[PDB]
């Protein structure tokens, strides 16, 4: 074969190190990969604790489906250098705090980032999941403090069922892809396992359109 | 055996 | 007659055109793509039995064009073996193309653990094995028949007894056609009725076009099965039911019907390889 | 790294025998594993392979069919099972491990051995000397030759060098004809040519007293040449 | 704070500012016969024959 | 009293450029004139590395210019033999965010770092015949972008805190800590000699700095953008860098300014990697179209392509020999070509 003995050991020692890499590549392929993104004081944390350096990253296991979560609000660095790591994720979820547009104010801060996020190069086909939080601190507050001060074009009673639409609306307005991608916006509850289970039912949906495309039905 | 003229994928003359 | 000249010409044009496109389906899975997904490992084994099923068709038009069989009994008991080998695990590879299709959209969740590619090499190696065994008759009693100078390769029954006939071609229509049938017909329609349901593929006027196309295909793949194969058995059934008288025309219908049923093979790689998607790539690379 | 071995002791004739070794302090899985003896007043020579991961077995010729090596890579444990024993089998046993990748040492850890008792076209290496008297302080030189030349077209030349101490397993000092293993001073040196080949000590300490032997890897059978003594 | 860093600033630039400078058309002379020199052994600019490339197969 | 200051350190602005452009009477393009082409170069490819199974961020040589190391997205390091394509070593990274890596001199370590803010540093050669990691340098706050060995005790770093550091790696300290830069550090390079390196920033300036005295010596400006790519001249008396403009610069050390600009109007991407040959006659970028550009380094000319990748080029190299240039991509693929 104009081969040696100990050359023919290297090539065999080679293939079985070919065998392991497909093996870890293949167990990797499964996981459910997420993004997490807030601005400070979003409630970020409590869906932490509910659910089980310059990255933190949580798993847990829900319904026979395996999570891997990842927070990168600590590195304080420019973002463009960066963002692009994380395409190919599942799905993003955003947190919003309702309590925070007296406090310019914080809500058009939160409305600026979600823009840039959502209208980005690198996730164009990611589903977006929105997390408003806070709903008893808003339904006390907005008795007092009328909704103006933060919109001055509304004109609906200073009550929590028209104003929770009218920011939902003024979140979605934002989308500029609505054929490629899907927001789904849920209003948290924090003594619940709610949570968990909508998140499941949305990405869900992501596996079915991934396994029509290759397939080749579509 | 007896003689069928069109079976399967063949025409036997008989 | 003037008949068989264009009947020999219609055999070899199907011919070349099945081994055009199935060696080129194998030489662009075998090279630029790989085989890493159960797909591509269900639609090569595909390509080769149908490869494999294309090269049998000159010894029948060597035998249309003069009515006897110029080779000796070995080779035509060969050639009923392997036809009837290739046919029966192209229609089982069809079959279990779409019940994978099923499985992976209807229930992701649950089938993740059975899907991987070990599992699919394995049902590989199952379905040759059964193809081989269910044969077994073609092989064992087929030979040739001659009266007068002139013979012809055909399946001698013990006996000479006239009920062999329809207990074979009863066989053969329920085993080949049927139950495949409904197999794919229900495993599409639930695929349809899932697809309508998800709410990510629907409600806008864009995402409704793609939902059509996928309408548009499956009932493309089905359509095209049943034409190519309702007449053959329709055929034979009525040959074995009822003596016919043979007459010239009646030569050239049952000889278009028979080459009729290799058109399958030569439509299955545009249907399954060439529009996908995930080929255009490496199609567009190798040339 | 220890290897410790086991089994071994008094046989009749006709009899069957499994023999052990157990590994600690390394990776296991990772090497693949000999074993070799040594009769009671004879040279070193080769008995079997078992390669990592058990695609490959090799045996020798004198014992093919009457002897199996396996091993349990969960257990750590190497076996050698043996029928049929003859007189000829009389002898001290030993394991060796061997790894092999682009720049790597095979042949660096023996073991103590074990014995056993039974009751009543290769390539050809030359060994001319023995008995070499010698003082401390003193340079000497070993040479050693073959039939075939060791040099393979790859750029490679397939020679070792062993060193047995009295009462102690051998030592790997030199392989591939010109490398140092680790651990051994500088005062040795290897050289050659295509057929012939020499080691070099410098300068003679009292610790380097015993037996050198040379030793081929180009092809299977590996093959020993004899001893040669250093006395005082 | 501030002040500190325009202090910081002004003693970097004064460092920096006293440095000799050659001129461009020497050091633009000394970079092409660096490659006069060397250019005989190097196996990109001219390929050597397949009897000497490792990378033939 | 800060409007004083300003004034003063415009006023010294407005001096080193009076000096700059007194030195400088002729430029390369005359004196490099009237010297025959290249001519057009042509190569191929001899290998082709594969088993990453993700997205490939780096690539080191090692000194005897047979073996190499990359860097994945999955969390593998591979070590690769490139005469024959086989696979000495594989090894499990703790976080799979990685973004550079390096082989030692010696041949003994390899490093690696990346978006957990550490630099590990892995030993080879060991008695129980795997590898393992033997130390974990913690103290930047910021993204690790670059790392190399001046040994096997001292290792330079850069990171996105707009900082780099020098290390001690028995003790796990830094000594030296270099701060002059105000956005994120992207690359480094060292001299041949080792007493000096330069680095290449965000805020687009390029500057020179002295390892024993801790000093920053030069500072070099002119891209309209980020700078992800810097590079030493063979020997060691300039340097080139590739930015986020779609150009590609030269500086003299001795001058103290820039010598000449590689662009072309049909490339608007930017580029991501930059090196020198063995006499520093041609000059190889990657670039974000796919594709690698050789150019003529005493010239400004186009002399040929490297066209075999799907997706973005990420890494290149040149061996310490001179016979081959390696090339990693976004597509997974590694490839030889000479």
């Amino acid at each position: 074969c104009t081969l040696s003995a100990e050359d023919k050991a290297a090539v065999e020692r080679s293939k079985m190190i070919d065998r392991n890499l497909r093996e870890d590549g293949e167990k990797a392929a499964k996981e459910v990969k997420l993004l997490l993104l807030g601005a400070g004081e979003s409630g970020k944390n409590t869906i932490v604790k509910q659910m089980k350096t310059g990255i933190v990253e949580t798993h847990f296991t829900f319904k026979d489906l395996y999570f891997k979560m990842f927070d990168v609000g600590a590195q304080r660095s420019e973002r463009k250098k960066w963002i692009h790591c994380f395409e190919g994720v599942t799905a993003i979820i955003f947190c919003v705090a309702l309590s925070d547009y007296d406090l310019m104010n914080r809500m058009h801060a939160s409305m600026k980032l979600f823009d840039s996020i959502c209208n980005n190069k690198w996730f164009t086909e990611t589903s977006i999941i929105l997390f408003l939080n806070k709903k008893d601190l808003f339904e006390e507050k907005i008795k007092r403090s009328p909704l103006t001060i933060c919109y001055p074009e509304y004109t609906g009673s200073n009550t929590y069922e028209e104003a929770a639409a009218y920011i939902q609306c003024q979140f979605e307005d934002l989308n500029r892809r609505k054929d490629t991608k899907e927001i789904y916006t849920h209003f948290t509850c924090s003594t619940d396992t709610k949570n968990v289970q909508f998140v499941f039912d949305a990405v869900t949906d992501v596996i079915i359109k991934n396994n029509l495309k290759e397939c080749g039905l579509y | 055996a007896g003689c069928k003229n069109f079976f399967w994928k063949t025409f036997t003359s008989c | 007659l003037t008949s068989n000249a264009v009947l020999t010409f219609i055999y070899f044009v199907v011919c070349i055109i099945g081994l055009c496109g199935n060696t080129l389906v194998i030489y662009v899975i075998l090279r630029y793509a790989k085989m890493k997904t159960i797909t591509n490992i269900y639609i090569l084994n595909l390509a080769i039995a149908d490869e494999l099923f294309m090269l049998g068709l000159p010894f029948l038009a060597m035998q249309v064009a003069l009515v006897h069989w110029p080779f000796g009994k070995a080779i035509c008991r060969v050639v009923m073996t392997v036809d009837g080998i290739n046919q029966f695990t192209s229609i089982f590879c069809l079959t279990v193309m779409s019940i994978d299709r099923y499985l992976a959209v209807v229930h992701p969740i649950k089938s993740a653990k059975w899907r991987r590619p070990r599992t699919a090499k394995m049902i590989t190696m199952a379905v040759w094995g059964v193809s081989l065994l269910v044969i077994l008759p073609i092989m064992i009693y087929a030979g040739l028949r001659s009266n007068q100078g002139r013979s012809s390769c055909t399946i001698n029954w013990p006996g000479e007894s006239g009920a062999w006939y329809t207990g074979f071609i009863i066989y053969t229509f329920i085993l080949g056609f049927l139950v495949p049938l409904t197999i794919i017909c229900l495993c599409y329609l639930f695929i349809i009725i899932k697809v309508k349901s998800v709410r990510l593929l629907s409600g806008s006027r864009e995402k409704d076009r793609n939902l059509r196309k996928v309408t548009r295909m499956v009932s493309i793949v089905v359509a095209v099965f049943i034409f190519c194969w309702l007449p053959f058995y329709i055929f034979n059934v009525s040959s074995v039911s009822m003596a016919i008288s043979p007459t010239p025309a009646l030569k050239g219908m049952f000889d278009f019907v028979v080459v009729l049923t290799y058109a399958n093979s030569c439509a299955n790689p545009i249907l399954y390889a060439f529009l996908s998607d995930n080929f255009k790539k490496s199609f567009q690379n190798v040339l | 790294v220890q290897l410790v071995e086991s089994g071994g002791g008094l046989v009749q004739p006709g009899g069957s025998r499994k023999l052990s070794c157990s590994a600690s302090g390394f990776a296991f899985s990772s090497f693949g594993m000999h074993w070799v003896r040594q009769a009671p007043e004879k040279g070193l020579e080769w008995v079997a392979y078992i390669s990592s991961g058990s695609g490959t077995i090799y045996y020798a010729d004198t014992v093919k069919g009457r002897f199996t090596i396996s091993r349990d890579d969960p257990k750590n444990t190497l076996f050698l099972q043996m029928t049929s024993l003859r007189s000829e089998d009389t002898a001290m046993y030993y394991c060796v491990r061997s790894i092999y990748y682009y720049g790597s040492s095979p042949f660096d850890f023996w073991g103590q051995g074990t014995t056993l008792t039974v009751s009543s076209s290769d390539i050809v290496m030359t060994q001319a000397t023995s008995s070499v008297p010698v003082t401390p302080g003193e340079s000497v030189s070993i040479s050693c030759r073959s039939s075939k030349s060791l040099l393979h077209s790859n750029g490679n030349t397939y020679l070792y060098w062993f060193l047995q101490r009295p009462g102690q397993s051998p030592q790997l000092l030199i392989y591939r004809m010109s490398n140092l293993a680790s651990g051994v001073p500088d005062r040795f040196s290897g050289s050659g040519s295509g057929t012939a080949f020499t080691l070099t000590i410098s300068r003679l300490e009292a610790e380097d007293v015993g037996v050198y032997y040379c030793m081929q890897h180009l092809e299977y059978p590996l093959t020993f040449g004899a001893g040669t003594k250093l006395e005082l | 704070a501030s002040i500190a860093q325009a202090r910081k600033l002004v003693e970097q630039l004064k460092m920096e500012a006293n440095i000799d400078r050659i001129k461009v058309s020497k050091a633009a002379a000394d970079l092409m016969a660096y490659c006069e020199a060397h250019a005989k052994e190097d196996p990109l600019l001219t390929p050597v024959p397949a009897s000497e490339n490792p990378f033939r197969e | 009293e800060l409007d004083q200051l300003r004034q003063e350190a415009e006023q010294l602005k407005n001096q080193i450029r009076d000096a700059r452009k007194a030195c400088a009477d002729a430029t390369l393009s005359q004196i490099t004139n009237n010297i025959d082409p290249v001519g057009r170069i042509q190569m191929r490819t001899r290998r082709t590395l594969r088993g990453h199974l993700a997205k490939i961020y780096a690539m080191h040589w090692g000194t005897d210019s047979r073996l190499l190391v990359s860097a994945s997205q999955d969390g593998k390091l591979i070590i690769w033999d490139s005469y024959t394509t086989n696979k000495v070593h594989a090894i499990p990274l703790r976080s799979s965010w990685v973004m550079t890596c390096a082989y030692a001199p010696s041949g003994n370590y390899v490093a690696c770092g990346g978006l957990d803010n550490i630099c590990s540093i892995y030993n080879l050669k060991t008695r129980e015949g795997n590898v393992r990691v033997s130390r974990e340098l913690a103290g930047h706050t910021g993204y690790l972008s670059c790392c190399r060995f001046l040994d096997d005790n001292q290792i330079v770093t850069s990171s996105g805190d707009t900082t780099c550091a020098l290390w001690d790696i028995e003790t796990g300290q830094q000594t030296t800590t270099f701060t002059g830069h105000t956005g994120d550090v992207m690359s480094l390079s060292l001299a041949p000699d080792t007493r000096l390196f330069v680095s290449g920033a965000c805020d687009a300036s390029a500057k020179l700095w002295d390892v024993r005295e801790g000093m920053c010596r030069q500072t070099f400006t002119g891209h309209e953008s980020d700078i992800n790519a810097i590079c030493f001249f063979p020997n060691g008396n300039a340097f080139a860098t590739g930015s986020d403009d779609a150009t590609c610069r030269l500086f003299d050390l001795r001058a103290d300014q820039e010598l000449m600009t590689y662009s072309h109007d049909n490339i608007i991407c930017g580029i991501t990697s930059v090196s020198f040959s063995k006499s520093g006659r041609l000059l190889l970028a990657g670039y974000d179209d796919f594709n690698c550009n050789v150019w003529d380094a005493l010239k400004a000319d186009r002399a040929g392509v490297l066209a075999g990748h799907d997706n973005r080029v990420s890494c290149l190299g040149v061996t310490d020999d001179g016979m081959a240039v390696a090339t990693g991509s976004w597509d997974s693929f590694l490839k030889i070509w000479n």
